[PDB]
């Protein structure tokens, strides 16, 4: 396929802003449950 | 004109193999994990009954 | 009876942009709030009463 | 205007864009209960509970990826962007009564939810089997929920095989046959065909559960001379063509991928394939006692089953023999789509080899039940069905969005997931072989070893699950628009460009008899 | 000084599916001779020679004396 | 009429990139977060 | 057999109607007659609380949970009997 | 402007208020079912029936009133039409099985026996026949029905029609009757388990299918039909011989053979 | 030159070696100079110079077959960001192990393991392959 | 169904047409390396000396090219091919892209 | 036994229906439900396209029976060939 | 008469895994046979064949149910 | 039992499970060759700078596609189908048992000639005695004589359950209202184990079934001291 060069490029830094966020809203609310387990556990 | 792989390819291939057998091998035989290979050759029988 | 299909053809076809659930007239614009009143209302109904049968009741 | 386009709509592709998106969300449902599953058996011993929150995730896991992520998205996604373009249809045959398929289905996602919220859930496993199900050992509403669930995503997907069916014969060009038409939108036709035949059955057999839950009824209580052996042969009737349902979008999709990144203007052997589908779809309807191999069947009925499952392998390896003939001389584009594509064809037939493993129903007594079957189906639904689903996402995403992914980030991808999925399963096949039940929140310590395998392996889809989150944002964040695709010769759905007016072939295309 | 001899140049392709086929046959040949030997076999004699003077009494009053059973003290 | 052509045909802004990422990130972090806040509901009845 | 009619030449609304009249409607009084002449009371048989029978797993979502939807009271014993 | 001859749908709020009506008849259902309430059902009921009226209200001003419905799309219509029969068919099977499986095994607790001990079934030849009659009978006097319309016949037609749905009214009076006066309820085990569930959805069937019936006499009274183009007829009448032949496999298997 | 969203209808330029003439040249606008030498190629090739034969070269194509074809350092970038990923994974299971995961079972202590080996053989596991079979009964010891 | 030298000579026709047009000429290239088979020198002389009468000098290398791209890994066949070529690219002044610097990357 | 009283499509058939009838009568298709019958497909007898604007996709099935059908725009102007077969085809605009 | 009794013999009349109706057809006959017996005045000892088999073969749950129906008059076999 | 990292079936018991295990190594070589053979074909087609898109007649090849497959699926089907029928053949049993699935745990009921039966539960991970098998153990173990064809019939009295016992070939569905028979014979005396094998609520994961293969004489009198 051929494509235009990027509208809005997207720098190293903005990936890296981008791809941390994406991960983070993954792994805080699961790692938010799975780390406070016991607390439920036992209520 | 170099690109992105002709630039940084080598490093991000020496760099993510270094990080990635560091850090499973850290995970494998630092933290605890119990494996239970087989005690074929490696456990030594105990009286039990 | 007699046929006045010829009537309601004029009616379904003036060029007044409406869109055929709206295009007889007032009615069906109240007929359309009713219903549509009736389903959003019952969904938020269904989820209240969701969040009542979540958790346990003495 | 934005609830007359995106709540009201009749077109073909907006409607296909709601499945998407929906089947994308599902996917992370699913996902997470995936993890949920792999963390309570990481190690030994209990995490969440016993056996009843256990196989609550499990049971919605399964549910959540069949009927909200697979169907939604190859079916109610794929299918309707793609069937009206490549036929050059204006729009599906009944394109309101298309949006209501849709409009069930985040009804019935609320009801399952509704069913793992409520009482202590409905922790039955996904075929739902009496008496474990019934008013006793599931006394409150969550069964109950359930079975309404898979009323409306039954009732969304009749309906849409209704559709289909009606838009692939009526509306193609009138010099176009039915053996003109591609590949993908045979795969649809079929696929719509189990459907219409298969769900009425389930709908059947659930809404007896459902009287014998709240009605007094007695189908499968045998204290009224019922049987819970009749369930089991109504939801197979239905879950063994369900399975080919699940597989046959994603054989057509493969068709167009593999037949594209090969350079070439057409898939190799257009009508065995064609053959090989309809066959499958006809064998797949009179096999699903395979399910039931352990139950107390005669032994006749046993060899009978084995017999006719096993039979299945020689139209599906025709389809695998001819995707390697497609690959056979090729100016080969080592595109993600390609690599997804190629991924499928191995992996599917290694799956599908264990599925004949399992037919065998001598060998089935000692293998049912545990993860042997496990490790078989994550082979063609993990490996198959999501590869599929994958690379023909990669690949009409520019026709969908008009926008380029980065196909360095989409190759990466790839790799993780690829390793990822064999790591959690192929360990599975030695634990069944070893005699690991299904269904299990703990183990004998001797399992220990390839369950801990097994689930650092689903960490690693994980990864890739949030990278493929990341990677269609900075798509969509970089803007890079479609210029040229190639091969639209053969290829109709492009033609239109990326992506197509609102309203296409409002001209219909123009093709003569001779 | 020297021309160039002229090669084989049509069925190039066909020509290469043919010699690895008959290749890939020969192999799959030789897996199944390995396969058999070293593993269906092994199993069948690894079976055949516990059995041929096996004594299950033996083998019983041995399970017995090292105290597993809950019938047999 | 509706409009047409790339970032137009969705029911979702891309206009801005960052706005878009907040938007996936409660889209699909919601749908991922789901199970483990059910699990732990069902943990905290009994 | 294959009944014992006749007809055709061209096919019509005078022949289903004919039918109708001649053949469908005179069959639905016939066993109308039949019917009627049949009814009334059967007497009901002697109660015996047999378990596949009168099934309760779960109360009904009706009445008093304890009766079927189009209960009966002159031949629908309860699971305790007949009521009074 | 378009030069095929397909209809592009006004869009349309009715998929949503259909899907919402699904949503509340269900979790209406559940609430009925463990929270002793109908508030919900009912709101759903409600929902479901408007969403009906309003959506073939519709059809029918695309139809009669905007011409939309070109030889193409009435093609579509039929095809449409025999697969949603067709998945009809598939359902009914379903209960079928079911009835086969507890009748030709019959279990020790029934007596292992069937019918089973203690079940009185109804006599074939009294009401039941009856039912047979009348519904074979309304096949006959539909088929008059289509033949009128077709021959232009608008009195005929509408005698025919009204026939047939006196039949389909009859036979809903007779089954509910016999419902009451049956000796054997829903909780009599398997006997009754299939008899009110099989004969019942079927039931619910006549019942929808005579609304058609009734929808289409009130079309016809407002001339909506031409003597060419009136599928909406067509469509119920092939929907009706479906309930026929659905009665007539119930009538030889549950309650002839299964006597 | 420019290609544009508007043009997807029109027959486009493509570099691809299984068809090497596509369907419109690369180049359309000449200028003054360029459609001299479009005049001059009616007239003996002989006649053009090296560099006017690859001017009208590069007016027909894009890129040439070489360029077309050329490979990349594309797969160290994937491999590396691959097995990158794969090790941050082990950071996800390294914090599960950590704070999600209590201890393992009692049964899995080293003497529990040697008592339960032990009685395994005494009860003879999989004794004609699997287990028992690698025990050496008479010298009291694994098979070597 | 046809021999080897039935083809070739089916091929040098379709080239040799005088008044062959540049739509038949790329339909041609395009169609013939669809095929498992290099062309034989035969076949490309006709392709080049209708690039000739065409007035097209960057296909007729472009044909070379293609010729080269062909032979895969048969490294032995494109010197060949140019060899048995020489005295028509000499009589045209054609030059190989080799000449041209068109095979550095 | 036989009175009238039912309209006839001739009455009463309206708006895109009403057009099919009525240009079926006058043997016209402008609504495209009839296959187009080829010519011979030369640059003498090309194939002629009807369009109501200056493109169209053409579908070629270049022989009979092949499963693969040629799909290319079709502009106003001079005739254009299928891909594949080289048939002719001429936008016939209006 | 011919005893040495070990466990039930294949019954050519239920030759499947489902055995169900071996134990309910033997439970019949032995209580068909039982009430024969008693009756018109001769021994229970010649119904032992069937007391031994339903023994055997019947779930102890199943004929305590069983007997209880019988007890209750609520049984639904014939005997 | 199972041991640890083991990857194939547990060692044969009894002759149909040693049947079981050969059929599969047979199985398993076709298996192995296939996916070999298309992951090998596959690396082939894409390692070729040779190409031929033009189309390609598939008439002759799938004759080989189709007959191939076809005997090979026949290699399969033959001795698969005689392991089903042996196991299906009368075999004259010499001791009837019965199991009966609970939730969660086992019941056993030997009533050939007194009443015998007893409740079969897991040993609770807590109260192991050193050298026990966590997850496997029961407090009452199946003893049954080794060397001699037993009928053992599987029901349940709640929900569906399943008796397996993995070493000799073993999985019968428990299913109330229902008696499903299997046959039972072990070569050699010692311990067996399995587990519950169709999900059945909290403890699915926690009702194991221990065999006990004895003498007979050994069952005889452990038999009469049960009562
Ligand atoms: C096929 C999926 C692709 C990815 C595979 C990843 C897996 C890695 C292997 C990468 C290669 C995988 C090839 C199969 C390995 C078989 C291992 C085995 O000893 O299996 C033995 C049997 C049971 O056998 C026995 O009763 C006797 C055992 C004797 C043991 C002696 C010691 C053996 C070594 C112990 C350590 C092994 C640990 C393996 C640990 C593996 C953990 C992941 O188990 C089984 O049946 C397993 C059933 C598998 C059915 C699927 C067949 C797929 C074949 C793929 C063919 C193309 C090659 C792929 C080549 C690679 C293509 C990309
Ligand atoms: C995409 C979904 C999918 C697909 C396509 C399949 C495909 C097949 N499956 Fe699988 N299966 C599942 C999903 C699927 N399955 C699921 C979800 C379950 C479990 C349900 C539950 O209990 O929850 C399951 C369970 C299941 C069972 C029940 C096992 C048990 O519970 O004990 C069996 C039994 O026969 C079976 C067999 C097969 C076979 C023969 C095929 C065949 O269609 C495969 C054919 C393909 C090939 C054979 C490979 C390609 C062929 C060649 C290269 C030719 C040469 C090959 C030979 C000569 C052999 N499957
Ligand atoms: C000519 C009569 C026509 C029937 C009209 C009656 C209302 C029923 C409405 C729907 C009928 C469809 C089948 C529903 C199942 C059971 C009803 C069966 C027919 C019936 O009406 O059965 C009655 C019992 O009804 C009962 O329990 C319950 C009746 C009330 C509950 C209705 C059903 C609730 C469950 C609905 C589930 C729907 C699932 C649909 C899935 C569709 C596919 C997605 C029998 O009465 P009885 O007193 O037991 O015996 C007579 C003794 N003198
Ligand atoms: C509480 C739950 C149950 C509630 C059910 C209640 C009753 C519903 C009864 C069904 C009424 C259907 C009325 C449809 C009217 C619209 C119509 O009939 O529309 C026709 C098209 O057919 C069409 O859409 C055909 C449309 C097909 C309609 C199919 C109806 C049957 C399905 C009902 C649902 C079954 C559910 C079963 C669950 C167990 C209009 O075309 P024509 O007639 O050619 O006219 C045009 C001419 O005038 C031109 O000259
Ligand atoms: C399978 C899907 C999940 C995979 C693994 C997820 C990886 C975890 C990502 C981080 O998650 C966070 O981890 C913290 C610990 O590192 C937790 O903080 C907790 O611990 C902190 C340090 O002890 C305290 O400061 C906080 O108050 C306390 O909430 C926190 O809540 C949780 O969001
Ligand atoms: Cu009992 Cu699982
Ligand atoms: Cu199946
Ligand atoms: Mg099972
Ligand atoms: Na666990
Ligand atoms: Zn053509």
């Amino acid at each position: 396929i051929t494509a235009k060069p990027a509208k809005t490029p997207t720098s190293p830094k903005e990936q890296a802003i981008g791809l941390s966020v994406t991960f983070l809203s993954f792994l805080l609310p699961a790692g938010w449950v799975l780390y406070h387990l016991d607390n439920y556990k036992k209520s | 004109a170099p690109d992105f792989h002709d630039k940084y390819g080598n490093a991000v291939l020496a760099s993510g193999a270094t990080f990635c057998v560091a850090v499973w091998v850290y995970m494998a035989t630092q933290i605890g994990i119990e494996w239970n290979p087989s005690p074929v050759g490696r456990v030594t029988p105990k009286e039990w009954r | 009876f007699e046929n006045r299909v010829a009537e309601k053809q004029k009616l379904f076809q003036e060029d007044n942009g409406l869109p055929v659930h709206l295009k007889g007239g007032a009615t069906d614009n109240i007929l359309y709030r009713v219903t549509m009143t009736l389903c959003l209302g019952g969904t938020l109904y269904s989820l209240y009463c969701l969040g009542w049968a979540s958790f346990p009741h003495k | 205007m934005f609830i007359n386009r995106w709540l009201f709509s009749t077109n073909h592709k907006d409607i296909g864009t709601l499945y998407l998106l929906f089947g994308a969300w599902a996917g992370m449902v699913g996902t997470a209960l995936s993890l949920l599953i792999r963390a309570e058996l990481g190690q030994p011993g209990t995490l969440l509970g016993d056996d009843q929150i256990y196989n609550v995730v499990v049971t919605a896991h399964a549910f959540v990826m069949i009927f909200f992520m697979v169907m939604p998205i190859m079916i109610g996604g794929f299918g309707n962007w793609l069937v009206p373009l490549m036929i050059g249809a204006p729009d599906m045959a009944f394109p309101r009564m298309n949006n209501m398929s849709f409009w069930l289905l985040p009804p019935s996602f609320l009801l399952l939810l509704a069913s793992s919220m409520v009482e202590a859930g409905a922790g039955t496993g996904w075929t739902v089997y009496p008496p474990l199900a019934g008013n006793l050992a599931h006394a409150g509403a969550s069964v109950d929920l359930t079975i309404f669930s898979l009323h409306l995503a039954g009732v969304s997907s009749i309906l849409g095989a209704i559709n289909f069916i009606t838009t692939i014969i009526n509306m193609k060009p009138p010099a176009m046959s039915q053996y003109q038409t591609p590949l993908f939108v045979w795969s649809v036709m079929i696929t719509a065909v189990l459907l219409l035949l298969s769900l009425p059955v389930l709908a059947a057999g659930i809404t007896m559960l459902l009287t014998d839950r709240n009605l007094n009824t007695t189908f499968f209580d045998p204290a009224g001379g019922g049987d819970p052996i009749l369930y089991q042969h109504l939801f197979w009737f239905f879950g063994h063509p369900e399975v080919y349902i699940l597989i046959l979008p994603g054989f057509g999709m493969i068709s167009h991928i593999v037949t594209y990144y090969s350079g070439k203007k057409e898939p190799f052997g257009y009508m065995g394939m064609v053959w090989a589908m309809m066959s499958i779809g006809f064998l797949g309807f009179i096999v699903w006692a395979h399910h039931m191999f352990t139950v107390g069947m005669d032994v006749d009925t046993r060899a009978y089953f084995t017999s006719a499952t096993m039979i299945i392998a020689i139209p599906t390896g025709v389809k695998v023999f001819s995707w390697l003939a497609t690959l056979h001389g090729g100016n080969i584009k080592w595109s993600p789509a390609m690599m997804w594509a190629l991924g499928f064809i191995f992996l599917f037939t290694v799956g599908g080899l264990t599925g004949i493993v399992l037919a065998n129903s001598s060998l089935d007594i000692v293998l049912h039940d545990t993860y042997y079957v496990v490790a078989h189906f994550h082979y063609v639904l993990s490996m198959g069905a999501v590869f599929a689903i994958m690379g023909g996402f990669v690949h009409w995403f520019p026709l969908f969005s008009g926008y380029t992914l980065n196909d360095t980030w989409a190759k990466i991808h790839f790799a993780i997931m690829f390793v990822g999925v064999n790591m959690t399963f192929f360990p599975q096949h030695f634990l069944g072989l070893s005699g690991m039940p299904r269904r299990y929140s703990d183990y004998p310590d001797a399992y220990t070893m390839w369950n801990t395998i097994s689930s650092m392996g689903s960490f690693i889809s994980l990864t890739a699950v949030m990278l493929m989150v990341f990677i269609i944002w900075e798509a969509f964040a970089s803007k890079r628009e479609v210029l040229t695709v190639d091969l639209t010769t053969t290829n109709l759905e492009w033609l239109n460009g990326c992506p197509p007016p609102y309203h296409t072939f409002e001209e219909p295309t123009y093709v003569n008899l001779k | 000084s020297t021309a160039l001899a002229k090669p084989q140049m049509r069925g190039l392709l066909a020509r290469r599916l043919r010699f690895h086929i008959v290749g890939a046959f020969m192999v799959s040949l030789g897996f199944a001779t390995f396969y058999k030997f070293a593993v269906a076999e092994k199993r069948k004699k690894a079976y055949a020679d516990f059995y041929r003077n096996y004594d299950s009494m033996k083998d019983f009053e041995e399970m017995r004396k090292a105290g597993i059973f809950q019938s047999a003290k | 009429h509706y409009e047409e052509g790339p970032g137009k045909n969705i029911p979702f802004s891309v206009e801005n990139k960052w706005r878009l990422l907040a938007m996936m990130t409660l889209f699909f972090g919601s749908g991922f977060a789901a199970p483990f806040f059910i699990v732990r509901h069902q943990l905290l009845k009994k | 057999a294959s009944a014992a009619k006749g007809d055709h030449g061209g096919t019509g609304a005078r022949t289903w109607r004919f039918l109708t009249f001649g053949l469908a409607l005179p069959s639905v009084a016939l066993c109308t007659l039949n019917s009627w002449l049949h009814s009334g009371h059967r007497e009901r048989p002697a109660f015996i609380p047999y378990h596949h029978l009168r099934i309760r797993t779960k109360p009904f979502s009706w009445g008093d949970g304890n009766h079927t939807f189009f209960h009966n009271p002159r031949v629908n014993p309860l699971p305790t009997g007949y009521e009074k | 402007h378009q030069t095929h001859a397909y209809h592009m749908v006004n869009p349309s709020p009715w998929p949503l208020t259909g899907a919402l009506s699904a949503l509340l008849m269900t979790s209406g259902l559940t609430m009925w079912f463990h929270f002793n309430s109908m508030t919900l059902l009912m709101i759903g009921l409600t929902t479901n029936m408007l969403t009906m009226y309003q959506w073939w209200r519709d059809v029918i001003r695309e139809s009669t009133f905007q011409g939309h419905h070109t030889p193409a799309v009435q093609k579509g219509l039929r095809y449409g039409m025999i697969l949603f029969i067709i998945s009809e068919v598939l359902f009914f099977t379903g209960f079928f099985w079911a009835f086969y499986h507890s009748s030709l095994a019959p279990t020790p607790e029934l007596g292992g026996c069937w019918p089973p001990t203690g079940i009185h079934p109804l006599n074939p030849l009294e009401v039941p026949l009856l039912n047979t009659s009348v519904l074979l009978a309304s096949g006959v006097s539909i088929t008059w029905a289509h033949h009128s319309l077709m021959e232009g016949d608008r009195k005929h037609m509408l005698q025919a029609l009204f026939i047939t749905i006196t039949l389909g009214v009859y036979f809903t009076l007779l089954q509910a009757s016999e419902y009451y006066e049956a000796p054997f309820t829903i909780s009599d085990g398997v006997y009754g388990s299939t008899f009110f569930v099989a004969t019942g959805f079927h039931g619910l069937h006549v019942i929808i299918g005579s609304t058609f019936l009734i929808v289409c006499f009130f079309r016809q009274l407002k001339f909506h039909f031409t003597s060419n183009h009136h599928f909406g007829f067509e469509a119920a009448a092939w929907y009706w011989h479906f309930v026929d032949v659905v009665w007539l496999f119930l009538y030889v298997s549950i309650y002839w053979w299964g006597s | 030159s420019v290609v544009k969203s508007e043009d997807y209808a029109l027959p486009s330029y493509v570099d691809r070696r299984d068809y090497p003439l596509p369907d419109v040249a690369h180049v359309k606008n000449l200028s003054a100079s360029q459609k001299a030498l479009k005049e001059k190629e009616k007239a003996s090739w002989s006649s053009l110079s090296i560099d006017e034969k690859v001017e009208l070269y590069r007016l027909k194509f894009k890129e040439s077959f070489a360029e077309m074809n050329r490979s990349t350092n594309e797969w160290k970038t994937v491999v590396g960001a691959a097995m990158f990923f794969i090790g941050f994974t082990a950071l996800l299971l390294i914090w599960e192990k950590h704070y999600v995961y209590g201890p393992i079972p009692h049964t899995f202590e080293e003497e529990w393991v040697a008592k339960q080996t032990k009685r395994m053989l005494d009860m003879k596991v999989a004794p004609i392959q699997g287990f028992s079979a690698k025990w050496d009964y008479d010298k009291n010891e694994w098979k070597k | 169904h046809e021999t080897d030298e039935e083809f070739d000579a089916r091929w040098v026709t379709y080239f040799n047409k005088p008044d062959i047009d540049a739509w038949e000429l790329r339909k041609g290239m395009n169609t013939l390396v669809g095929y498992d088979l290099v062309p034989e020198p035969k076949i490309i002389d006709a392709a080049l000396r209708a690039c000739r009468r065409l007035n097209d000098f960057a296909s007729a290398v472009r044909i070379l090219e293609v010729v080269k791209d062909k032979a895969g890994p048969h490294k032995e066949i494109y010197p060949y091919v140019i060899q048995e070529l020489r005295p028509t690219l000499n009589e045209l002044g054609i030059s190989t892209p080799e000449e041209l610097g068109l095979d550095k990357v | 036994a036989s009175g009238g009283g039912v309209p006839t499509d001739e009455e009463q058939a309206t708006g895109l229906e009403r057009e099919v009838m009525l240009a079926a009568r006058k043997g016209q298709d402008p609504y495209n439900i009839l296959a187009p019958k080829a010519t011979s497909g030369t640059k003498e007898d090309p194939n002629l396209v009807p369009s109501i604007t200056n493109k169209r996709i053409v579908g070629c099935i270049c022989e009979e029976d092949n499963s693969t059908v040629i799909w290319f725009w079709l502009h106003k102007g001079e005739a254009q060939r299928c891909p594949s077969c080289g048939t002719h085809y001429k936008l016939v605009p209006h | 008469k011919i005893k040495n009794y070990q466990t039930a013999p294949f019954d050519s009349r239920f030759p499947n895994q489902n055995q169900t109706r071996n134990c309910w057809q033997n439970y019949l006959d032995f209580h068909r046979c039982e009430k024969a017996m008693t009756a018109k005045g001769g021994d229970v000892s010649v119904c032992e064949w069937y007391r031994r088999v339903y023994k055997s073969l019947c779930p102890i749950s199943w004929v305590s149910t069983w007997d209880d129906r019988r007890a209750e008059g609520t049984f639904p076999g014939k005997i | 039992m199972a041991y640890p990292m083991q990857l194939g079936f547990q060692d044969a018991t009894s002759p149909i499970m040693e049947e079981l295990l050969h059929f599969h190594d047979h199985t398993l070589m076709i298996v192995f060759l296939i996916s070999s053979l298309v992951l090998y074909i596959i690396s082939l087609m894409l390692t070729t700078k040779l190409t031929h898109t033009s189309t390609m007649d598939a008439q002759e090849v799938e004759t080989i596609w189709t007959i191939l497959p076809a005997i090979i699926l026949i290699l399969i089907a033959l001795p698969s189908l005689r392991i089903l029928y042996m196991m299906d053949e009368i075999n004259n049993p010499s001791l009837t048992v019965k199991t009966m699935g609970h939730q969660w745990y086992w019941s056993y009921e030997y009533t050939d000639y007194e009443d015998l039966s007893f409740d079969s539960y897991m040993i609770p991970t807590s109260e192991l005695k050193p050298g026990e098998l966590r997850l496997l153990e029961v407090d009452n173990r199946v003893v049954l004589p080794m060397e001699m064809t037993i009928r053992m019939l599987v029901s349940s009295e709640d929900v569906l359950h399943s008796w397996a016992v993995p070493s000799l070939g073993l999985k019968t569905d428990a299913i109330p209202g229902r008696l499903n028979q299997t046959t039972l014979m072990s070569s050699r005396p010692g311990l067996y184990y399995g587990q519950c094998s169709e999900i059945c609520g909290s403890n699915h994961s926690f009702m194991p079934i221990v065999l006990e293969l004895v003498p007979l004489k050994y069952f005889e009198k452990w038999s009469a001291s049960m009562l």
